[PDB]
């Protein structure tokens, strides 16, 4: 599997900074790919946590499932803490598009057994229906990864 | 509670001393992830399952306190933990395997300070 | 500090930003460039009070905070006419299975 | 220029940067001369389009903190039925 984290001997003091409004579910991928669900985090909240370099991350509305940014980007790798100091793990909201940030709203309003019942085009209800997850996620980072490394 | 003679005291650090540093085929230290249990607010389906929980702390924690009386005391509560690690974890997992191989370099340095 | 602005104008809308150490003046210059019509036809509000051309935005009550790009902050426009807000359609009413 | 004019069903004009309704590729294929007409898209529903137009400008590739984009319960359909449609 492309995105895993690698079996890293060296470890990272990691700054987990949510700098969002929403509570956020941290995501380690594991040596398979594996994805393993870590501590939440409130809004507003720094935690000091012990990772390791060339480990994979990845930031979700603990709710909702939405991806989140970390340092303007969607995978967190762990660098060399330089004379000990942690890196800073900046999660913030992406700009999300203006279609997705609808979806979540109706989503929050409307329990799933009603979401045929509103006044919509069919297409939208498989939209509302289709609710963000971090395997589907992982594909596209996957495929993306891959032509980089071609690149 | 009283110490054991210093011999056997020496003896059962030589062994466990084998036994946390020692470096599988691949160069890495097995003993590792066995060094300090799971937190019971971190995994408490460990506890639920795991009766008697035991770690390579508890085990020099013991050698120290006299609470062993024995290399056999001690070989039990090695023989425990890799038991233990069998138990709670899938077969064919690293963590699994690496407990075998721990159980096994036991018996080498049991038999390594017997001989001498 | 940048300043989120909808200038509005009877039933034009302009979206535009503009810095708190702008002038009124200044911002007029960004309404002739859109608009076609110099500052001197033109009167800029703020809660329907007039704003004179000397004066910065930071001055006349706009601030980043309140000036947001997500909930621009409101200029009232008049021309050489009375200062005319006319209001927006209406959404419907709320679905039931949304209450 | 700089601008264009996107007017609404019931007739209101939302006067916006090249750059912000560039967002949307629907307005691009869209694109008198720098004028767009929606027949189905009205004005509560356009001004919020706009709002998040600027709003998806400034923050997109920005180091700063991201507010949430803020949707009142009673657009929420609308504003889904026109962003689908402006695919942005």
């Amino acid at each position: 599997p492309v995105l895993r984290s690698v079996n890293s001997r060296e470890p990272s003091q990691v700054i987990f900074c949510n700098r969002s409004p929403r509570v956020v579910l941290p995501v380690w991928l594991n040596f398979d790919g594996e994805p393993q669900p870590y501590p939440t985090l409130p809004p507003g909240t720094g935690r000091r946590i012990h990772s390791y370099r060339g480990h994979l991350w990845l930031f979700r509305d603990a709710g909702t499932h939405d991806g989140l940014l970390v340092n303007q980007t969607e995978l967190f790798v762990p660098s060399l803490n330089v004379d000990g100091q942690p890196i800073f793990a900046n999660i913030t909201l992406p700009v999300y598009t203006l279609k997705e940030r609808c979806l979540q709203v109706v989503r929050s309003l409307v329990k799933p057994e009603n979401y045929r019942r509103l006044d919509i085009v069919r297409s939208l209800y498989e939209d509302l229906e289709d609710h963000p997850n971090v395997q589907k996620d992982l594909e596209r980072l996957t495929q993306e990864r891959i032509a980089h490394q071609r690149m | 509670l009283s110490p054991n003679p210093p011999k056997l005291t020496k003896q059962m650090n030589a062994i466990i001393d084998t036994v946390i540093n020692y470096k599988d085929s691949s160069g890495r230290q097995l003993s590792e992830v066995f060094i300090q249990l799971p937190s019971r607010k971190e995994l408490p389906e460990y506890y639920e399952l795991i009766r008697k929980p035991v770690d390579f702390k508890k085990i020099k924690e013991r050698i120290r306190n006299h609470k062993y009386r024995s290399l056999g005391d001690l070989e039990k509560d090695v023989m425990l933990l890799c038991h233990n690690a069998q138990t709670f974890n899938l077969e064919g997992s690293q963590i699994y395997e690496d407990s075998i191989v721990l159980q096994s370099v036991f018996k080498s340095a049991r038999q390594k300070i017997a001989k001498e | 500090m940048d300043v989120f602005l909808m200038i509005r104008r009877h039933k034009t809308t302009i979206f535009t930003d503009a810095k708190e150490s702008s002038t009124v003046f200044e911002l007029k210059r960004i309404v002739e460039g859109i608009l076609k019509r110099p500052p001197d036809e033109q009167r800029l509000y703020k809660d329907d009070q007039l704003l004179d051309d000397g004066k910065t935005l930071g001055e006349c009550g706009f601030t980043s905070q309140t000036a947001r790009p997500q909930a621009p902050a409101t200029v009232g426009l008049a021309f050489r006419e009375a200062l005319c807000i006319e209001p927006f359609s209406s959404p419907p009413e709320l679905p039931d299975v949304m209450k | 220029m700089m601008y264009v004019k996107l007017i609404s069903s019931d007739g209101h004009e939302f006067i916006v940067k090249r750059e912000h309704a560039l967002t949307s590729g629907t307005i691009k294929a869209m694109l008198e001369t720098n004028e767009v007409n929606f027949r189905e898209i009205p004005s509560h529903v356009l001004s919020k389009v706009c709002m998040y137009f600027t709003y998806k400008v400034r923050y997109t590739n920005s180091s700063t903190e991201i507010p949430e984009f803020p949707i009142a319960p009673e657009i929420a359909l609308e504003l889904l039925m026109a962003a689908n449609f402006l695919d942005c």
